[PDB]
């Protein structure tokens, strides 16, 4: 009846459930999909993942890796992945202010690239806390 | 005193029992680290279905990935994964036997040993000498999952990708049998682009190939057996798009391909120590039985002296009146 | 006890049959010729025993033998003090035994009917010049079945029938169907339970255990051994479970 | 049945009417209340108890009557008391005379409890006439009459025909062990005459577990034809599922890492042993015994923490006395745990449970 | 030792005490073979007090002032039951074992605890 | 043990030594205690370091007395 | 055994000979159930070096040549004193413990041992 | 050498004659038999057996004395 | 044991035999960690599947003595 969709961690797969939309980021920056959508691969930045089924939306903030499509299936590969509402709310931007602080201390390559994948790991965390 | 004897029987097999039961529950453990790994099963099905047909596609010497390019070795880092908990094996002191082979090996190249420790058996061993460069400190852990892994492999990525360190090798416990399993060491990165993964040695398993662990039964054991298993690669249609570049979904494809073998790695060391303590905790409630055994020998021995020994004290007073 | 085996010795010299003797049992006989020898005053021997102690169970032992007239066995409950073995009250009375019938609380709970542990049960006529090489090798393949799933009944509440090895599934499905066949009805339990007794000779029992270990039978439910006399009455219960599952 | 008042007695070590049980333990375990609280249970039953006390303090004899009077026990009740004071003839010859006179009340169809307070120190009451009459002694310097000493008492205690009037003695001798050595030689006696053993325990008296009764251990010859039908019923789930805890009592420490099917046992273990544990001289009429054991043994106190066990179980017990009183009439004439009671006791749970969250 | 006797405040906490210390003479046996590691945090927690239950028995007395070293203390029975009370409740956690060794009050093991947090400075 | 204790030395002796016999008995219990966890904290290991020097204090070879003045 | 009858040098190295075997048997109650897979660094050595000592006092007997068959050695004390000065002080921490079982000198020990190695 | 027939003595626990051999053991290890092996291979040897048989099952003699007359021992 | 060991045993005996009674001294030790090694090399894996059936050479039934040719 539509596209089926996986979004599968390196320990866990976490959705398994028809989908109709969704609209993922990318190291482009978006991408709408709709069913029978031309097979594609892309990568998929450290961002979140809107997608809206029959009635209700939600977000589950993925962070980075790949997404490839084929005749109505999504299979994405992403090293580390929460739900946007599994989140809880505040809890985020207190980590996300540890993030903040910590880029301000950052101090030679290996801490400014640790701190700012990390910050945008974060920064991309609150993004679905809120939405 | 044949109370001090009872207590020291009754003690034993306290013992017998909490290390027989510390024996299941490292069972249900190897069992639990079983079905952990069958899970991310079907990630790393999909990840090599990608990364066999990236490389496929490809067929460009421009393209050059950070996590696949090679310097010259100057510095090496190792990044050992140990046990949190004591009471299991020889496990945590022939990894570390293995670690100060490896150690003196790269000090006849050389080229400048580094150190990652994981784990609170190995915390201890790199902090406790202090002639030894150990970069970062990390808590092991029981079910590790791509949370604690995300933070190895950014202390892996990010050490890397600054040309103060190249060729990340990492040694740990494959878990090939229950009572013996010698720590192997691979080399993690660089990353080759096959995707092939291999040892420090120079054998090199194709990556399609790898195998899981099933516990089993021999004829009246326990055993393991590592059963390899092939998944075959689909061609990428014909028709599919790329979104960024080849070069660029590559870019994005090798973080989780080092995420991957760094979990796999912790999965596989996690049930080679809960299976040293197995191993551990069915020779010690063995040798409690072999003890209890001969202490309630010896306790009769003692009980029988005392009542005839009580007794002939007692016939010769019947007799001496 | 002395008086209850001249009885036991009419029955035998005189009437030419072979009596069962029962002794319940045979350390009250040791702690009452220990009392008497202490009322009489004799220096004890070690222990707190009477010094004839050796001689007083000889006296009693010797007299329950099979003679060319008739036999009289004697099955002898057997008490032993402070859980020893080595204590000169069982010391004395295991050397004139030839078989031990161990009992089981925990095969009882099962529901098995007699609770004799088939594993801790012994005896000295198990061997193959005795009872013969048929009997003797079912005997130990069914020892050796019963002592293998004792071993993995920590394993199947670990891993479960599905992930043991298929050479082990069978000696699961064979050991739970000998633990059933092993039970018996009895005779005198027809007022008790209402299901007929019967009599199983060593026919056929070695018989029965043949094709159990052999392996035909595995296609028979588990509860069609259960309280079966013979090994054609197994099948008989499984048949009718077959016509009584599909009414 | 004998109902003595304690859970772990009339549940799962069950004394009847006629059998002679032995209470026995290390000094100070609880051996004297669990025949004083047998004897304060009987108020309502119409049993003749005696209460030997060979070879006591006099102020402990004392102290008994005192807590016996109180209690309107001396009402039923004879006490035979030898203090230590006396001469060994007197303590020989005191459960002999406390046995005479149950026997008097038996033949006269009448049922009878008699306590032996210690057996022990009756046998070194005649070990010291016997040493003093120069006759050769045995194991201990006893003499080899002393299993025929009370081999000739204790079988005196049992249950008569109807051809007689059915009269009952039941005997509950007590004997101390000495560092637990049950080899002993008059611990190795009376367990042999006896019919069941009631093991207490001081590592048990010490860790909470009160009265400290060792029920693994412990053991009844009569068995289950003891029990009423009411009882017989809810006391078949109490003894398997104290076994599954007695197998697990290793895997306590390591609840989390286990499966639902082995932690479930734990979490009813430990409930099941709240089950089992009353104050001093707060014996259980037999309906509250079976609320006690329906209630924990059939999943109604899993959501409870072990310090609320206590308070639940109080709470239940003077809920069904006063607002479902229909209940201890089904069990006091039909002695079976009837449907209709099953459904009358679920509807006394789930409405103290409800009033027991609110609190 | 009955509360009928002694009130219910000293009772409870008798038997809490005895229960303790019952569990940790269970545990030496195991935490001799295995370790103080290998218990759970509900284990090392009734370890740890009935460690410093053990060491707040203890008592300097007045006759034993040749051989404590330290002088004696007269405790009451008040002094006492609030004591075992602060052990057992865990707010006495942080202090060292070595604080309860030959106090009287339990306001002497802890200004006995102020004493050895100044000299581990020194 | 003595059971005349303190009163049995000299003042000088009582002053130094008077509390060495319950120090070293609650130490040895703890030395015991300590090779029963992996991981201990300061307080113990001075006590640790501090016990295995009175022990070391103790020692003597055969017919070499010490005086009292040597002693305190 | 005092040193103004045997030496200074003897009666110093039967004390740490005797030092070391102490240790072990005090050890052999954690090695009986756990094994030697728990012991420290410190204890494992002090395990490694009187398990050499219990096979380097034992020695063949001329008495003993009908039952063995192996030639016995008379050791004088200036080889045994010179024998454990070579165990407690390490420097044969590298050979087998089966080298120094049933051999009469300490070089008896090192051809002994030798010979375990050479064979493959 | 006295030759007891069980390969285990023969070679490696040899008995000479004129020897003191304990045999020794727990109850039903095979004492007697060790003991009425060694009294059958004494056929062809100059050899006289004794068998003292000391507080025992009269049943258990007459097993070991009908062994010995239906191998000629 | 055996006080005459060599002294009774004829020159068949004495030649044949002492290959067994040292090959049982190698077998004794390698029956010990066996289990715990599990990968058992051909320096081992056979000398110990010999040392099984040097058991088998051992085992004889019930009166049945084998003459001094079948020993050797
Ligand atoms: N169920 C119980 N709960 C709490 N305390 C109890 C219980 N039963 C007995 N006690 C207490 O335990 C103490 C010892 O009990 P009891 O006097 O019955 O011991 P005993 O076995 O007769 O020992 P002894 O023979 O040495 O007097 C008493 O002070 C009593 O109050
Ligand atoms: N070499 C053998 N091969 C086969 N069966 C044997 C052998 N030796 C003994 N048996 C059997 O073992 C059983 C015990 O042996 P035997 O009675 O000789 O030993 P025992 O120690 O003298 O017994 P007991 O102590 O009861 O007199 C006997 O029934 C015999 O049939
Ligand atoms: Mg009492
Ligand atoms: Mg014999």
């Amino acid at each position: 009846m539509t596209l089926n969709l996986c979004v599968l961690t390196p320990n866990r797969s976490i959705w398994n459930s028809e989908v109709k939309e969704i609209i993922l980021s990318t190291n482009s920056g978006q991408i709408g999909v709709l069913p029978n959508h031309a097979p594609t691969a892309t990568a998929v930045d450290i961002g979140i993942l809107r997608i809206r089924l029959n009635d209700q939306w939600l977000t589950l903030a993925l962070m980075g890796g790949f997404a490839r499509i084929g005749n109505n299936e999504i299979t994405i590969l992403v090293n580390d992945a929460e739900r946007g509402s599994d989140i809880d709310p505040q809890e985020a931007q207190q980590t996300l202010e540890i993030a903040e602080a910590n880029l301000r201390k950052a101090e030679g390559k290996r801490q400014k690239i640790e701190a700012n994948l990390a910050l945008r790991r974060a920064r991309t965390r609150v993004e679905a806390s809120n939405t | 005193n044949l109370r001090e004897l009872r207590d020291r029987i009754g003690s034993v097999k306290n013992t017998q029992k909490i290390t027989e039961a510390m024996k299941l529950v490292a069972a249900a453990k190897v069992r639990r680290a079983q079905e952990a790994v069958v899970n991310g099963r079907p990630f790393s099905e999909t990840l090599v279905e990608v990364l066999y047909n990236m490389n496929e596609q490809l067929q460009t010497e421009d393209v050059d990935v950070p996590l696949t390019k090679i310097r010259t070795v100057k510095k090496v880092a190792l990044m050992v994964v140990t046990g949190d908990r004591g009471l299991c094996g020889g496990f945590n002191n022939m990894l570390l036997k293995k670690a100060e082979s490896r150690i003196a090996e790269l000090k006849k190249l050389g080229v400048d040993y580094t150190i990652i420790s994981i784990g609170k058996k190995g915390n201890t061993y790199f902090i406790r000498r202090p002639e030894i460069p150990v970069d970062r400190y990390f808590d092991g852990t029981n079910l590790p999952t791509a949370k604690e892994a995300q933070a190895i492999a950014d202390d892996v990525f990010s050490l890397f990708v600054s040309e103060e360190v190249d060729k990340v090798e990492m040694l740990y416990t494959k878990f090939v049998s229950l009572v013996k399993s010698d720590p192997v060491i691979h080399t993690l990165l660089p990353l080759s682009p096959k995707g092939e993964i291999c040892d420090i040695n120079g054998k090199c398993v194709d990556a399609a190939e790898d195998e899981l662990f099933r516990l089993t039964t021999k004829e009246g054991k326990l055993t393991v057996e590592r059963d390899m298993i092939k998944t075959e690669t689909p061609a990428f249609s014909p028709i599919l798009e790329f979104e960024q570049d080849p070069a660029q979904i590559l870019d994005a494809l090798l973080p989780l391909y080092l995420n991957s073998q760094i979990l796999r790695a912790l999965q596989e060391s996690l049930a080679s120590e809960l299976a040293a303590r197995m191993t551990a905790m069915s020779n010690a409630t063995d040798n409690a039985n072999e003890l209890k055994k001969t202490l309630s020998i010896n306790y009769n021995r003692a009980r029988q002296a005392k009542i005839t020994g009580e007794i002939l004290e007692i016939v010769a007073g019947a007799n001496a009146c | 006890g002395l008086t209850a085996l001249t009885m036991a010795e009419y029955f035998r010299d005189v009437n030419e049959q072979d009596v069962l003797l029962f002794i319940d049992n045979i350390f009250r006989f040791v702690q009452a010729g220990s009392e008497v020898s202490a009322l009489l005053g004799r220096m004890p021997s070690a222990v707190g025993y009477q010094p004839t102690l050796s001689t007083e169970m000889g006296s009693l032992q010797e007299r329950i033998t099979s003679t060319k007239e008739g036999s009289i066995t004697s099955i002898q409950a057997v008490y032993v003090p402070a859980d020893d073995l080595t204590d000169p009250a069982p010391a004395t009375t295991f050397a004139h035994l030839d078989a031990t019938t161990v009992l089981s609380r925990g095969l009882a709970a099962k529901g098995i009917y007699p609770a004799v542990d088939p594993l801790d049960s012994t005896s000295t006529m198990l061997q193959p010049r005795i009872v013969g090489e048929e009997h003797y090798e079912i005997a130990q393949r069914v020892k050796e079945t019963l002592q293998r799933y004792k071993e993995l009944q920590d394993i199947i509440a670990i891993l479960g029938l599905d992930e043991l090895s298929e050479e082990d599934r069978l000696t699961v499905a064979r050991a739970r169907k000998i633990e059933r066949f092993l039970s018996q009805p009895f005779f005198v339990a027809e007022v008790f339970t209402g299901s007929p007794g019967k009599y199983v000779g060593l026919a056929e029992t070695i018989r029965g255990f043949q094709l159990i270990l052999s392996g035909e039978l595995d296609s028979l439910p588990e509860q069609a051994f259960y309280l079966v006399g013979n090994i054609d009455e197994a099948t008989a219960k499984a048949m009718n479970l077959e016509m009584e599952s599909k009414l | 049945p004998l109902q003595t008042g304690l859970i772990a007695i009339d549940a799962m070590i069950p004394v009847g009417r006629g059998q002679r049980e032995l209470i026995i333990g290390d000094r100070q375990t609880g051996k004297t209340a669990v025949a004083t609280d047998t004897i304060l249970n009987q108020q309502g039953q119409n049993v003749i108890c005696v209460y030997v006390a060979i070879g006591q303090k006099a102020s402990s004899v004392a102290q008994v009557v005192t807590n016996f009077q109180e209690r309107g026990a001396m009402e039923y009740t004879i006490v035979v008391a030898e203090t230590a004071d006396s001469p060994a003839t007197l303590q020989y010859l005191a459960p002999y005379t406390g046995a005479a006179l149950a026997e008097y009340f038996m033949y006269r169809e009448r049922h009878t409890l008699i306590i032996y307070d210690d057996l022990s120190k009756q046998a070194q009451a005649y070990r010291q006439m016997s040493l003093l009459l120069r006759r050769p002694p045995g194991r201990e310097a006893y003499p080899g009459d002393v299993f025929y000493l009370h081999s000739r008492l204790l079988e005196r205690a049992a249950k008569l025909s109807s051809l007689l009037g059915e009269g009952s003695m039941t005997a509950l001798p007590i004997v101390e062990t000495q560092a637990g050595d049950v080899s002993a030689y008059i611990p190795t006696n009376v367990i042999s005459i006896t019919d069941g053993q009631i093991f207490l325990s001081a590592d048990l008296f010490n860790a909470g577990i009160r009265p400290a009764i060792n029920v693994g251990i412990s053991v009844s010859r009569v068995g289950s034809a003891a029990q009423i039908k009411a009882m017989k019923k809810v006391a078949g789930k109490l003894k398997l599922e104290l076994a599954q805890f007695a197998e697990l009592e290793a895997f306590a420490q390591f609840a989390s890492d286990l499966d639902k099917a082995t932690q479930n046992q734990l979490a009813r273990g430990q409930r099941l042993r709240e089950l089992l544990k009353q104050p001093q001289s707060a014996p259980l009429t037999v309906e509250e015994q079976v609320m006690t054991i329906y209630t924990g043994t059939n999943g109604y106190l899993d959501s409870l923490e072990l310090d609320q066990v206590r308070k639940y179980l109080v709470e239940l017990r003077t809920y069904v006395k006063t607002n479902k009183p229909e209940f201890q009439e089904i069990i006091s004439s039909t002695k079976t745990f009837t449907e209709e009671a099953e459904a009358l006791l679920k509807e006394a749970i789930q409405e103290q449970m409800e009033r027991f969250l609110l609190q």
